[PDB]
């Protein structure tokens, strides 16, 4: 579970 | 009473500030947010940021393409990699998926992130710890909608090999068995077995009885015939026919067979007043009554009409409908028409009071009261709370929660889905 901030 | 998902696809155009386009994203081939997508989701709006601001991104949204060039099958880090290079000025198609309730006016919703497999597995867990985990089992099964119950049941009986109701009716007991086995059922199965309840053994509970008969629409009333023919190999007018007898007899088979006419768009003036006439001749104005003149209108004609036709009646009868009942019969045929007018005049009161009445004395009626929060929570709980807390100026919440006790009032309160 990666959450990446775009 | 069913819910929907709405899949719409938009394209946002945002503009890339120094904080970004504003939201986080998840997923990949790699990343599978779920067991089966490897689409890339929105898993985060940012405040005040791009995204925010223009307002059309949803948390949970799938973003289809970024400047035209698709996320499908991606690594996660492919799919950031093309967030990072698209410029300042960043075009996206996205994916939304609305869920949409059965109805507005009820208390149990259907849950977001709904995974039956998990559910049934939980359950399955909760059940053999020692002394059984009912928190859990409660916790799962009142925040879900009727709908995803059903879908639960079949996950449960694939992977044990039992069936979930079967499970749980051995599992628990008290009144705590009693809600979770009626929310197990479909609207029309918990009518069925609760009509037939009513009526198997010695005598018959009334109550129960005119309660269901007189407040279920045409729609409720022909699923139920259906299903009962189904469960119990016999229609449900011939069990009506062989526990009542009489003009009672006659009010609940006219209005077991669910052929009242529908709500229309033209307003029938003329009607109305010939209605309230015959009410008011055949009862009020005549000695006696004439009985099946009031079953034929009451029973017949649409609800809408009925609200106008008691109200042209106060024009005639010095007496309102229900006053003008409780002068012209008596015993089960009283019950019945007082019953059925308040279904007409106001539905989500009559069940107000009918829960009032189960909680205000000693002790608890508490077939009527599980039978009400069953059965209510996806259609008008909120109107019925509503009216509860205007007329008794404490809320459902509160009588219940002075009224039971241990699980069974944590499933009670979450079925009435709130404080007012
Ligand atoms: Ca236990
Ligand atoms: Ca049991
Ligand atoms: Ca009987
Ligand atoms: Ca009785
Ligand atoms: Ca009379
Ligand atoms: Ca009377
Ligand atoms: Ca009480």
């Amino acid at each position: 579970f990666r959450e990446t901030e775009v | 009473s069913h819910m929907d998902y709405l899949v719409t696809e938009e394209e946002i155009n945002l503009t890339r500030g120094p904080s970004g386009l504003g939201f986080n994203i998840v997923g990949g081939t790699d990343q599978q947010y779920v067991s089966n997508d490897s689409g890339i989701y929105v898993s985060r709006i940012k405040e005040n940021g791009a995204a925010a601001l223009d307002g059309r991104l949803q948390e949970g949204d799938k973003i289809l393409s970024v400047n035209g060039q698709d996320l499908k099958n991606l690594l996660h880090q492919d799919a950031v990699d093309l967030f990072r290079n698209a410029g300042y000025a960043v075009s996206l198609r996205v994916q939304h998926r609305l869920q949409v309730q059965g109805s507005a006016y009820g208390s149990v919703k259907a849950y977001t992130n709904f995974d039956a497999e998990r559910d049934a597995l939980n359950i399955e867990t909760a059940i053999k710890t020692k002394g059984v985990d009912e928190v859990t089992i409660v916790n799962i099964l009142t925040n879900r909608s009727n709908e995803q119950r059903q879908d639960i049941a079949f996950a449960y009986q694939r992977r044990t090999k039992k069936e979930l109701a079967s499970a749980l009716k051995s599992a628990l007991s008290g009144h705590l068995e009693t809600v979770i086995l009626g929310l197990l059922k479909t609207p029309a199965q918990y009518d069925a077995s609760e009509l037939k309840a009513s009526m198997k053994g010695l005598g018959t509970d009334e109550d129960s009885l005119i309660e269901i008969i007189c407040s279920r629409t045409n729609q409720e009333l022909q699923e139920i015939n259906r299903v009962y023919k189904e469960m119990y190999k016999t229609d449900l007018e011939k069990d009506i026919i062989s526990d009542t007898s009489g003009d009672f007899r006659k009010l609940m088979v006219a209005l077991a067979k669910g052929r009242r006419a529908e709500d229309g768009s033209v307003i029938d003036y003329e009607l109305i007043d010939q209605d309230a006439r015959d009410l008011y001749d055949a009862g009020v104005k005549r000695k006696g009554t004439d009985v099946p003149k009031w079953i034929s209108i009451m029973t017949e004609r649409s609800v809408p009409h009925l609200q106008k036709v008691f109200d042209r009646y106060k024009s005639y009868s010095p007496y309102d409908m229900l006053e003008s009942i409780r002068k012209e019969v008596k015993g089960d045929l009283e019950n019945a028409f007082l019953n059925l007018v308040q279904c007409i005049q106001n539905k989500p009161l009559y069940f107000a009071d009918r829960l009032y009445d189960s909680m205000k004395g000693k002790g608890t009626r508490d077939k009527v009261l599980i039978r009400i929060m069953v059965s209510r929570s996806e259609v008008d709980m909120l109107k019925i709370r509503s009216e509860f807390k205007r007329k008794y100026g404490k809320s459902l919440y509160y009588y219940i929660q002075q009224d039971t006790k241990g699980d069974y009032q944590k499933a009670l309160l979450y079925l009435c889905g709130g404080d007012d």
